[PDB]
């Protein structure tokens, strides 16, 4: 079933093994950078310690032991909706431009 | 903007309680 | 009621003229208010060198003394009926305007009739107003705005009497004495050139036999001969700058020589002055702002105010903008800002031309509201024109103008055209004027 | 008082170039390649340098003004063989610096992304032009091949072809402006090199997890600077091994041979960095199509940036991705083996496949496994 | 960017920019025929045709 | 005025300012070539080769 492929590929990805929430790994463009500004301050400060720990232990070359991975169900998605604003937002801009 | 004569003050002295007003596309006024 | 059929009903100008040639103009609606005043065509730009500044002394003792009614009196007058009498004078034209109730007309007519025609010019009052306008000079010292369109009318029409400035320099009024103010009132405050403008609760035909009964004295012949003639003048693109580092903020205002009075373009070019638009630092629109400049302006905190003029004498005028900004900020808005005119000359959307004409709609109804404003546009229009332009007449123009014809319009009078820049204070990044006069033109055009 | 280092304006760009740069601490070992380049860079003009004060540039005496280098000048065969090795060396530092861009996402840097691509197509012209100046059959035979490509430019192809000659086939006048622009071109490189650096350092290096290293940065100095010093080092010791006990194991041994006009030598190929393009032009038919295929194998760096629709910049966690990318680099190697192969059954259906391979992989495959990528982390 | 870029507005701009462009790429092609000396375009033009 | 009428039809817009710029250098190399040349040949009447091509 395709939830059971998703959970599979969820495994084989690798940001769960540093301990890396899912909206952590996103690209930084304009819209994603002020969809972060737009976090709040506990959410921002969580997401800054997850990426500075993950970037520690890609410097050592280490994942944190079994059991302090991210799993597939508390993997929640918290930027999502700024992110979904943000792009609405720039879609309405260039609709009001079209 | 100084004044120095009669005339430049008069109409300074407010006689009625202050009223702030803000817009949207016309600048903030008060009175 | 749609726009149209509200546009219609518009009470008309009714416009009627004495055997002496002072055109009494009336516009009756509802109210139980009116104002009435007097539309002189006198002016700084019908003044000449040595008299500069005899206009403002006129204004100045108007309402200080008459013969007929010895001084104070005047003022009591007003007062008592809780009339707001009031006066201004441009470079242009300078009018008196009592703004009082409707019941109050026959004696409102009277008082502006004794101002206008018997003013006692008393030596003493002279010497004691002397003061008051060196102290008006020092006041508008403060005023950055006043100061920096001053600069700009004389380094624009330099060797013009356009260029003079409305109140004169501070040595004319010192040496003005009651024969030249006599001369200035004998010889622009005559008939012909006058509008008995009121508006409100007002009657044609009552306005026209209060004139008739009060105005008849008014004469049109010019002493001897000397008739003072109008005088073309010369828009000299040129550029000043009295840099002064001590103050806070950069006044800097840039126009071109935009159309005349009469000159139709002068309906397209505002529209396209409304798609640039106006901002100032307590907006709240902010980043949202239509306008492309006002929308970069508060993204960046560029600026804390600009606007754009139209300023319309008879033959020629300014048309530009001018904008207050800190001093890291002034070349950045000098490119914007022309970076908006050439995008005007070159690439107007319908969707601005539309905004801009629903803009000068807008501006258009709100400002002829009260009888004040009223009256203000039948003296100005029965000068300038010749008549009252009614509002179905503007809407009519407006709808004439389109994308095409903003770009044709701003390109006649915009593109490659020698500007008229004219600083003032910490004006260090201002561009130099070959700068400035580069962007004037688009090198991808 | 102020520092030296942070207010002298040179010591300031040296300061801000590599002194308290504020880099990731986490790139990998793969970032040194970088500096390799640069120090092999270095290294070349300097060896560049001692090869051109014995080297005469006419037909006459070109090849053997080089053995007079080999034999005669004292420790003249170091700096030939380290010249030529060192092309070498540059160019898997080149190759491994492209891949790494493509792997962890760093063509996002458009600016910096184009002015490599421009570095790449400057390194290649430079390369080649060098190896056509000691003259042997290689050399000679090589340089007629590829500037008769040029020919099958339309309108104006044989025109161009003639003039790049400076006659009617490759001679004096070809050879003497071959040397010319080898020693400008490399002067030309340094400066795009510091402007590909410029445009780096406006937006910082990216780190291998993709995500903004902005919160974990050291300073350059007391790090990396010993880091590439190590990566330096150890180049070095490959390239010495390369010089000093199989200096032409990268080489073909034709090209110790006069260059002689009248006489192939019976298989004609360039130098290795070269087959991966070369066997490409192989597999079209058509002479223009070959000129194309070239001309697109590296273009189409260009459109990575365009063609990225991964919602994450790097590839560590996208593993479809990763397979395709090792798929697209055994390709290439596949190319590269192919291109030095002759042209007969089965060569040419292989070559074909590997042509039509890459360039499906590079414009079809990824993109659409990126579209299948994000559709299963939910977004 | 297939579809921001496809509007009534943009549409109407590149009306108003075709005839600078166009004639900026008649620029183009008279200077590339003059720096060239292309022949097969300058033997029709009268007064030129001379030089050769 | 002729130099106004040259401005307002072939000088305000940039672009076909460098149209301008373009035939006028195309016809002024042509006029600038034949115009030296004839001067050139004329000071050395005789003396080129050119001139005594007829004789051989
Ligand atoms: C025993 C049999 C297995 C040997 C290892 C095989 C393998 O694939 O190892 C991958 C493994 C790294 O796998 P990874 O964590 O997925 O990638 C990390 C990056 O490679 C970055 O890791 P790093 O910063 O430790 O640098 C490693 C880098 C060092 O080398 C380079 O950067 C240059 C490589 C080209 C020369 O070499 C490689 O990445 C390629 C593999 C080299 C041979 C092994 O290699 C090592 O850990 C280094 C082993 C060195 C020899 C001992
Ligand atoms: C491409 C633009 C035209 C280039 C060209 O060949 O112009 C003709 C002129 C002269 O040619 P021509 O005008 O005598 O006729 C064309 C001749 N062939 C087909 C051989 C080109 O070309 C040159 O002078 C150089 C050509 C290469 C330019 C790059
Ligand atoms: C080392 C080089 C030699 C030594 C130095 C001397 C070099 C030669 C003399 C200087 C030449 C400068 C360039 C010519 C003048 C000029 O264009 O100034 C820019 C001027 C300066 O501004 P402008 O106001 O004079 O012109 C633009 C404004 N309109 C369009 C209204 C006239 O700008 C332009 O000319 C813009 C248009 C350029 C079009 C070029 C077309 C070229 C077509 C053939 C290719
Ligand atoms: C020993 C020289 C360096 C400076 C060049 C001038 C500045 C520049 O590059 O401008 C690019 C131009 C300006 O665009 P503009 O929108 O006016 O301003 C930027 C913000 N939008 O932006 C553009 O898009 C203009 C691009 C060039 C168009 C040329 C068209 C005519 C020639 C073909
Ligand atoms: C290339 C990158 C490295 C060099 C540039 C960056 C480092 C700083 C400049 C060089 C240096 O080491 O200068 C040392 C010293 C500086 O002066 P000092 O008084 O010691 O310290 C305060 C002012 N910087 O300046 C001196 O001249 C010290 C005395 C001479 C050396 C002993
Ligand atoms: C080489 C063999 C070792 C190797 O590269 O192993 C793969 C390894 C993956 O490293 P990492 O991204 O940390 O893995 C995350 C897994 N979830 O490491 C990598 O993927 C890093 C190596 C690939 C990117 C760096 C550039 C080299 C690419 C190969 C040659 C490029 C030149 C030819 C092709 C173009
Ligand atoms: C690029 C230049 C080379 C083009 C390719 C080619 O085949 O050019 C042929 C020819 C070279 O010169 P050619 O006519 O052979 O000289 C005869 C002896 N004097 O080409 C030419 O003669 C001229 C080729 C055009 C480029 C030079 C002339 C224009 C330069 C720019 C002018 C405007 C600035
Ligand atoms: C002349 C040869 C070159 C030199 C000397 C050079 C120099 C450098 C250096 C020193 C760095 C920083 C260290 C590093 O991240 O590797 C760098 C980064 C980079 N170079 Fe190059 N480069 C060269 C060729 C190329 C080529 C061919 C490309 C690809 C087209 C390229 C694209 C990049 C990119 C994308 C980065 C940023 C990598 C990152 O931030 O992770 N460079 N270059
Ligand atoms: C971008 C860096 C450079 C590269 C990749 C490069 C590449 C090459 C190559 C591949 C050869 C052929 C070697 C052989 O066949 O034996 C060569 C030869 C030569 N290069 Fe360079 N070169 C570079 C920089 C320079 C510079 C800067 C100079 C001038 C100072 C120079 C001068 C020479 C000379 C004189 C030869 C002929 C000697 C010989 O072939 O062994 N090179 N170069």
């Amino acid at each position: 079933w395709l939830e059971g492929i998703r959970k599979w590929y969820y495994n084989a990805a690798g940001f769960n093994k540093l301990g890396l929430m899912r909206d952590d790994t996103i690209y930084e463009d304009d819209d994603v950078k002020e969809a972060i500004r737009r976090l709040p301050e506990n959410l921002y400060n969580d997401r800054v310690f997850r990426i500075k720990r993950a970037l520690d232990l890609t410097m050592r070359q280490q994942i944190l032991p079994k059991e302090q991975w991210t799993k597939y169900e508390e993997d929640k998605f918290y930027l999502e909706p700024y992110l979904k604003e943000v792009i609405r937002e720039r879609k309405e801009r260039e609709e009001w431009a079209k | 903007r100084s004044f120095l004569c009669r005339e430049s003050l008069s109409g300074q002295a407010a006689g009625r309680p202050l009223v702030a007003s803000v817009g949207l596309n016309v600048p903030a006024s008060v009175r | 009621a749609t726009y149209a059929q509200a546009l219609q009903s518009v009470p008309e100008t009714q416009v009627s003229q004495l055997d002496n040639g002072l055109r009494v103009a009336s516009e009756q609606s509802s109210q139980p208010t009116c104002t009435v005043g007097v539309w002189i065509d006198a002016g700084s730009r019908y003044e000449n060198e040595k008299n500069n500044g005899a206009g403002y002394f006129v204004e100045h003792l108007a309402f200080k003394g008459t013969k007929n009614r010895p001084g104070s009196a005047l003022e009591k007058e007003v007062e008592s009926m809780g009339a707001h009498l009031n006066a201004y004078s441009t470079r242009e034209h300078t009018a008196y305007y009592i703004k009082a109730l409707s019941k109050d007309l026959p004696k409102a007519v009277e008082l502006l009739a004794d101002i206008v025609q018997n003013c006692s010019l008393e030596d003493s009052q002279i010497e004691k107003e002397r003061d008051v306008i060196l102290q008006e000079l020092q006041e508008n010292d403060s005023s950055m705005r006043d100061v920096v369109f001053d600069y700009l009318h004389a380094t624009a029409f330099q060797g013009t009497p356009l260029a003079q400035s409305v109140e004169g320099p501070s040595e004319n009024v010192r040496k003005l004495s009651r024969a030249d103010l006599t001369e200035y009132v004998s010889q622009h405050y005559k008939a012909p050139r006058m509008v008995l403008a009121a508006a409100g609760g007002v009657e044609h035909r009552q306005l026209l036999d209060l004139a008739q009964k009060h105005f008849s004295s008014l004469s049109g012949t010019y002493v001897e001969d000397a008739v003072p003639a109008f005088t073309p003048c010369r828009f000299t693109g040129s550029e000043i700058r009295h840099r002064d580092d001590a103050l806070p903020l950069a006044h800097v205002a840039i126009a071109v020589e935009g159309p005349g009075w009469a000159n139709p373009d002068n309906v397209p070019l505002q529209v396209a002055n409304a798609i640039i638009g106006h901002y100032d630092s307590t907006y709240g629109g902010g980043t949202h702002m239509s306008s492309t400049l006002a929308s970069v302006a508060a993204t960046r905190k560029l600026c804390q105010s600009f606007q754009t003029f139209n300023i319309c004498y008879a033959e020629t005028g300014l048309l530009g903008a001018h904008f207050v900004c800190d001093n890291m900020s002034i070349d950045d808005m000098m490119f914007f800002l022309q970076g908006q005119w050439m995008r005007l000359c070159t690439s107007a959307t319908e969707s601005e031309v539309v905004r801009g004409k629903n803009i000068l709609r807008n501006a258009l109804v709100s400002h002829l509201d009260g009888t004040t404003p009223v009256c203000e546009d039948i003296g100005r229009s029965l000068l300038t024109y010749g008549r009252r332009i009614p509002l179905a007449e503007w809407e009519s123009r407006i709808a004439e103008v389109d994308a095409s014809v903003v770009r044709e319009v701003c390109s006649k009078y915009f593109y490659d055209q020698c500007p008229a820049v004219a600083g003032l204070g910490p004006i260090e990044q201002l561009p130099d004027y070959n700068r400035i006069r580069s962007g004037m033109f688009w090198l991808r055009f | 008082m102020t520092n030296i280092r942070k207010s002298h304006p040179l010591m300031k760009i040296i300061n801000n170039a590599f002194i308290d740069l504020p880099a990731p601490s986490n790139i990998s070992s793969w970032w040194n390649f970088g500096s390799l380049l640069g120090i092999c860079l270095i290294l070349q003009i300097l060896t560049g340098l001692f090869l051109a004060m014995h080297y005469t540039s006419d037909t006459t005496t070109a090849f053997s003004s080089v053995t007079h280098i080999c034999r005669d000048v004292n420790y003249g065969w170091v700096i030939r063989y380290l010249h030529a090795n060192g092309a070498s060396m540059f160019f898997i530092c080149l190759f491994i610096h492209v891949g790494r861009g493509l792997y962890y996402g760093s063509y996002m840097f458009l600016e910096t992304w184009n002015i490599g691509v421009v570095l790449l197509f400057t390194v290649m012209a430079t390369a080649f032009m060098g190896y056509v100046l000691p003259w042997g059959q290689m050399s000679f035979w090589g340089a007629t091949v590829i500037t008769n490509l040029l020919s099958a430019i339309p309108y104006i192809g044989t025109d161009l072809v003639e003039w790049i000659w400076g006659g009617f086939s490759v001679d004096k006048a070809t050879l003497t402006r071959f040397f010319a622009f080898h020693f400008i071109l490399p002067f030309i490189i340094t400066a795009l090199a510091a402007v590909h650096l410029l445009f780096l350092h406006e937006t910082g290096s990216n780190n291998p997890t993709g995500i903004s290293s902005d919160m974990d940065k050291i300073p350059f100095h007391p790090y990396y600077t010993i880091k590439d010093i190590l990566g330096a080092l150890f180049m070095m010791l490959i390239l010495l091994i390369l010089v000093l006990f199989s200096p032409d194991l990268l080489g073909d041994p034709d090209n110790y041979t006069p260059a002689n006009p009248l006489n192939t030598p019976p298989h004609i190929k360039p130098e290795w960095y070269f087959l991966f393009a070369y066997a490409i032009l192989r597999s079209i038919p058509n002479k223009l199509g070959g000129v194309l295929a070239l001309v697109a194998s590296i273009l189409i760096l260009i459109l990575m940036p365009m063609l990225h629709t991964s919602k994450q910049r790097s590839m560590m966690f996208r593993p479809l991705s990763q397979c395709l990318f090792w798929m697209l680099v055994a390709d290439l190697i596949t190319l590269t083996w192919i291109g030095g192969q002759p042209v007969e059954h089965p060569f040419i259906i292989i070559g074909q496949l590997a042509s039509i391979l890459y360039f499906l992989i590079i414009l079809v495959l990824m993109p659409i496994t990126s579209i299948i990528e994000n559709n299963l982390l939910k977004w | 960017m297939l579809s921001r870029f496809l509007g009534p507005r943009y549409r109407e701009l590149a009306r108003n920019w075709i005839p600078t462009a166009s004639m900026w790429g008649a620029v183009g092609a008279v200077g590339l025929v003059w720096a060239t000396d292309w022949r097969l375009i300058l033997d029709w033009v009268p007064y030129i045709n001379g030089k050769f | 005025t002729l130099t106004a009428r040259l401005y307002s039809l072939l000088f305000r817009r940039t672009s076909t300012f460098a149209l301008t710029i373009a035939v006028g250098a195309l016809f002024f190399e042509r006029a600038f070539d034949q115009g030296a040349d004839a001067i050139y040949e004329h000071i050395n009447q005789g003396k080129l080769w050119k001139h005594i091509k007829h004789k051989y």
